RNA sequence: GCCUGGCGGCCGUAGCGCGGUGGUCCCACCUGACCCCAUGCCGAACUCAGAAGUGAAACGCCGUAGCGCCGAUGGUAGUGUGGGGUCUCCCCAUGCGAGAGUAGGGAACUGCCAGGCA
RNA sequence: GCUCAACGGAUAAAAGGUACUCCGGGGAUAACAGGCUGAUACCGCCCAAGAGUUCAUAUCGACGGCGGUGUUUGGCACCUC
RNA sequence: CCUCCUAAAGAGUAACGGAGGAGCACGAAGGUUGGCUAAUCCUGGUCGGACAUCAGGAGGUUAGUGCAAUGGCAUAAGCCA
RNA sequence: GGUUCUCCCCGAAAGCUAUUUAGGUAGCGCCUCGUGAAUUCAUCUCCGGGGGUAGAGCACUGUUUCGGCAAGGGGGUCACUUACCAACCCGAUGCAAACUGCGAAUACCGGAGAAUGUUAUCACGGGAGACACACGGCGGGUGCUAACGUCCGUCGUGAAGAGGGAAACAACCCAGACCGCCAGCUAAGGUCCCAAAGUCAUGGUUAAGUGGGAAACGAUGUGGGAAGGCCCAGAC
């Protein structure tokens, strides 16, 4: 379950998640899954459609992940009343924006290809799209 | 094989190039040799269709404005972030 | 560095005869000969300049670059810059110490009336 | 000058403050009312602060 | 563990551009030479740029790393 | 007019790099060091007295786009005002409009004084 | 000459209990209930790894995903002191 | 009390917001004159280890600043007398 | 808690600092009255400025995936190798409130100039009130980008604002009520009846009362578009 091997600084602020992605075309292999949606993508949901990714393929290919949970987000626990400082540290996400290639994958067919993603898709709280590499 | 069958940009800039994308034409840009760069603008789905294919992005290419065949190849696209669309395209003379 | 190392040894005290805005007499020295110019506070502009590579005061020289070479350059430089009206400027040593064929130039343009 | 007409189209209730202002160095002080003003850059510049509110005839 | 803060500087610049100001006049507070001192400004132990001449603040970058500096040109 | 040196402007289209090139003069190394002065050891540097030697090093000039640097047009992003929506985000009208990048440029330019060959 | 550090420093000099309690007040501020919210909870669904002798989907549904209810624990402090 | 962020490119700007410091030190660690310029790695070298000291090279401040952080610092504000 | 006749003009604040202070008070801010004085003030245009935010980018600070070029450790041999590991560098891919080799729009300071505005400005003085704010938009912290939640900034409204609209609805949309009128034009919003005004005109869409509450996902619903494979060597 990927999370970074060290931060900075352990909470940052909520932030916002405005704007198109970076990372937009396909790098690394010749087909991916993109990002038509908006939203966080957390770590346990990126480990299960990776999960789900590699079962569909079988000892085939490779795979990339484009995108890292480097976020980390608080909750107050259960029965905390408002303030009392900043809640700890219980997940990580990768925020998303319409247009991020989250996954890339070769070495297999389109088709097979098509059948991994959907079911990673399925895994994932963003609208999603295949994509193929593009020459220049 | 390509020939692209374009018009001239009469204002430029973002609401005119939004107002294109929204009329299925996209804005474009020829540049290179000493002429100066000439912007036109491209129907959609034409260009669309035969971008598809793979001796678009290598061939040279021809470019009809005014009655003027001009000559080209593919430098740059502009593609939409999460669609099979086309934002922009940068032609170089050759 | 030998070059360098004398540039940046001069520049505290020529960035600072800048903001003064004073006349500065600069010297420079070379194992043969020895150079000194009156040069304005904008710094783009001689007004005056004597120097042992020449005739007028070559010829009346054992060896061009010594301590009495250094004192007709000193003493030459002022006359010059006395005609002109120049008489109140400030010494650049140029990261040459003040010691030796320095020191003779800047000896003998003060006893020649310059005020420094 | 060209002596442009200005007519005030919309409030000025809710409007920002330097709207407020604009409007008043047009001297614009109700919905209807129509200024005559000395056509310039300025004045033009003025309008197009609150062209939204104002409707100019030449 | 996370509730302690300075109270504010008030730094930056108080005279801009082609401001007239009279000698004395502070132009820059800042924390080290952010901006130099050119004609006519002084720079203050807490670096803070100040007009030793009544004048016209001039902002300026010069020399060979593209400094920026401050001048007051007299009107 | 060409070469050199000093002082500046300008502060990388000015820099690094690479290949070539120059010694009348100037500049550099260089020769020597009782005395001037000097090394927290060293005449290496600073420094003084010099002028056999060399342009090897350096420096300067010339060349070469490997690099750095500069850099459009166009589009993209953002945004002031107004308006609107499916309102955690967007769109419309208008105005302003990047950054990155692409084509492309690019082996600085210029002044004062001095000296030297012509 | 003051960790007058509760740092614009009440005095040189100061801890508690009150269910034996009392007054002035507050819905400016808790406890009950209502209200907003729905993290939690409950209920449902999407993907289907697999279990199910074979066989994903009779039955169950890992990793994860989306909602519904106002329904538990709570959050807030808008009503009522 | 100081520093950064929050803080929306002048200043200022809140939370039992996020992160760290101070309650000193110094007659030199101050003044001035003069001089010098780092870290790190590379190559080679007695005891030498992966890292002491020496020499060169690449590097160019990726160091250093009496103590936090920020902004500064080569004309050094950094090292030496 | 309450504080008793009338009309006319102006008209806040619920902020900062400090307080055994936090529902009190004081100075400042904002109100008013008076006096005095400079294009003093505001808007737009032009000019002069500084930025380091948005966005962007990844040289730096850190963080991240892949690939390439490869020292160095370590399971063993008892130096050879090693299915493990491997930094620096190179190429590619991203992320950042406390990263910036880039960098706006806006806002702010200043100058000039015109129109414009009942001096709108500043100063001194007389009198104050106020220092519980609220919702909405924008930008944010906090919380769950939960709360009619909480804390800042900024604007607007309510507070202290009636009228019309949003069924009803302080804070939203339109719009600022001196009085009177059985006159007229419009705003937002609306025009079949309750209920003032189109059962308006042209072209289409929908068949679900969708409209007139709700997501992932599901599906020969239906409209439109771009192409394209098979097709009288006979296809579905
Ligand atoms: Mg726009
Ligand atoms: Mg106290
Ligand atoms: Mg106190
Ligand atoms: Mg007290
Ligand atoms: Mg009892
Ligand atoms: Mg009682
Ligand atoms: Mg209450
Ligand atoms: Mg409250
Ligand atoms: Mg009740
Ligand atoms: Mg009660
Ligand atoms: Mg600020
Ligand atoms: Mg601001
Ligand atoms: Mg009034
Ligand atoms: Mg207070
Ligand atoms: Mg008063
Ligand atoms: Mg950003
Ligand atoms: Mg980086
Ligand atoms: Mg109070
Ligand atoms: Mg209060
Ligand atoms: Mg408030
Ligand atoms: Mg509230
Ligand atoms: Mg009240
Ligand atoms: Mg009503
Ligand atoms: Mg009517
Ligand atoms: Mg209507
Ligand atoms: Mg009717
Ligand atoms: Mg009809
Ligand atoms: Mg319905």
């Amino acid at each position: 379950m990927l999370q970074p091997k060290r931060t900075k600084f352990r909470k940052m602020h909520k932030g916002r998640n405005r704007g198109l992605a970076q990372g937009t075309d396909v790098s690394f292999g010749s087909f991916g899954l993109k990002a038509v949606g908006r939203g966080r993508l957390t770590a346990r949901q990126i480990e299960a459609a990776r999960r789900a990714m590699t079962r569909a393929v079988k000892r085939q290919g490779k795979i990339w992940i484009r995108v890292f949970p480097d976020k980390p987000i608080t909750e107050k626990p259960l029965a905390v009343r408002m303030g009392k400082g900043k809640g700890n540290v219980e997940y990580w996400v990768a925020l998303i924006q319409p247009g991020k290639v989250l996954y890339e994958m070769d070495g297999v067919p389109e088709e097979l290809a098509r059948e991994a993603f959907k079911l990673a898709a399925a895994k994932l709280p963003i609208k999603t799209t295949f994509v193929t590499k593009t020459v220049m | 094989m390509f020939t692209i069958n374009a018009e001239v940009r009469k204002e430029q800039g973002k609401g005119a190039s939004r107002r294109l994308r929204a009329a299925n034409k996209f804005p474009a840009i020829i540049y290179g040799g000493k002429e100066a760069p000439l912007a036109i603008e491209l129907d959609h789905d034409k260009v669309m269709n035969m971008q598809a294919k793979a001796e678009f992005y290598s061939e040279v290419l021809t470019i009809v404005v005014d009655g003027k065949e001009i000559k080209v190849k593919a430098q740059d696209v502009q593609r939409h972030p999460y669609k099979p669309k086309l934002q922009h395209i940068d032609f170089v003379r050759a | 560095d030998k070059k360098s190392a004398r540039i940046r040894r001069a520049t505290r005290a020529r960035r600072k005869l800048q903001e003064l805005g004073a006349t500065r007499l600069v010297v420079h020295r070379t194992p043969r000969h020895i150079y000194a110019q009156v040069i304005a506070p904008n710094g783009s502009e001689v007004l005056v300049a004597a120097s042992t590579v020449e005739k007028a005061i070559a010829e009346q020289l054992k060896y061009t670059g010594n301590k009495d070479a250094a004192a007709a350059v000193g003493k030459a430089v002022a006359e010059r810059a006395l005609e002109k009206g120049i008489k109140d400027v400030s010494f650049d040593r140029s990261g040459f110490q003040y010691h030796g064929r320095v020191q003779a130039l800047a000896d003998a343009a003060r006893e020649a009336g310059l005020q420094f | 000058a060209k002596t442009i007409k200005i007519t005030q189209t919309r409030s000025a209730i809710g409007r920002l403050p330097k709207h407020k202002a604009t409007l008043l160095g047009l001297g614009l002080r109700r919905i209807g009312h129509t200024v005559e003003r000395e056509d310039t850059p300025a004045i033009r510049g003025m309008i197009n602060a609150v062209s939204f509110m104002v409707k100019v005839e030449e | 563990r996370n509730g302690r803060d300075s109270e504010a500087k008030r730094l930056g610049v108080k005279r801009f551009g082609g401001e007239s100001v009279l000698a004395g006049s502070i132009i820059v507070r800042q924390r080290g030479t952010k901006f130099h001192a050119g004609a006519n400004v002084g720079c203050g132990r807490d670096h803070t740029l100040f007009a030793k001449a009544d004048g016209k603040v001039k902002f300026e970058v010069k020399g060979p790393k593209n400094r920026k500096f401050i001048s007051i040109e007299a009107e």
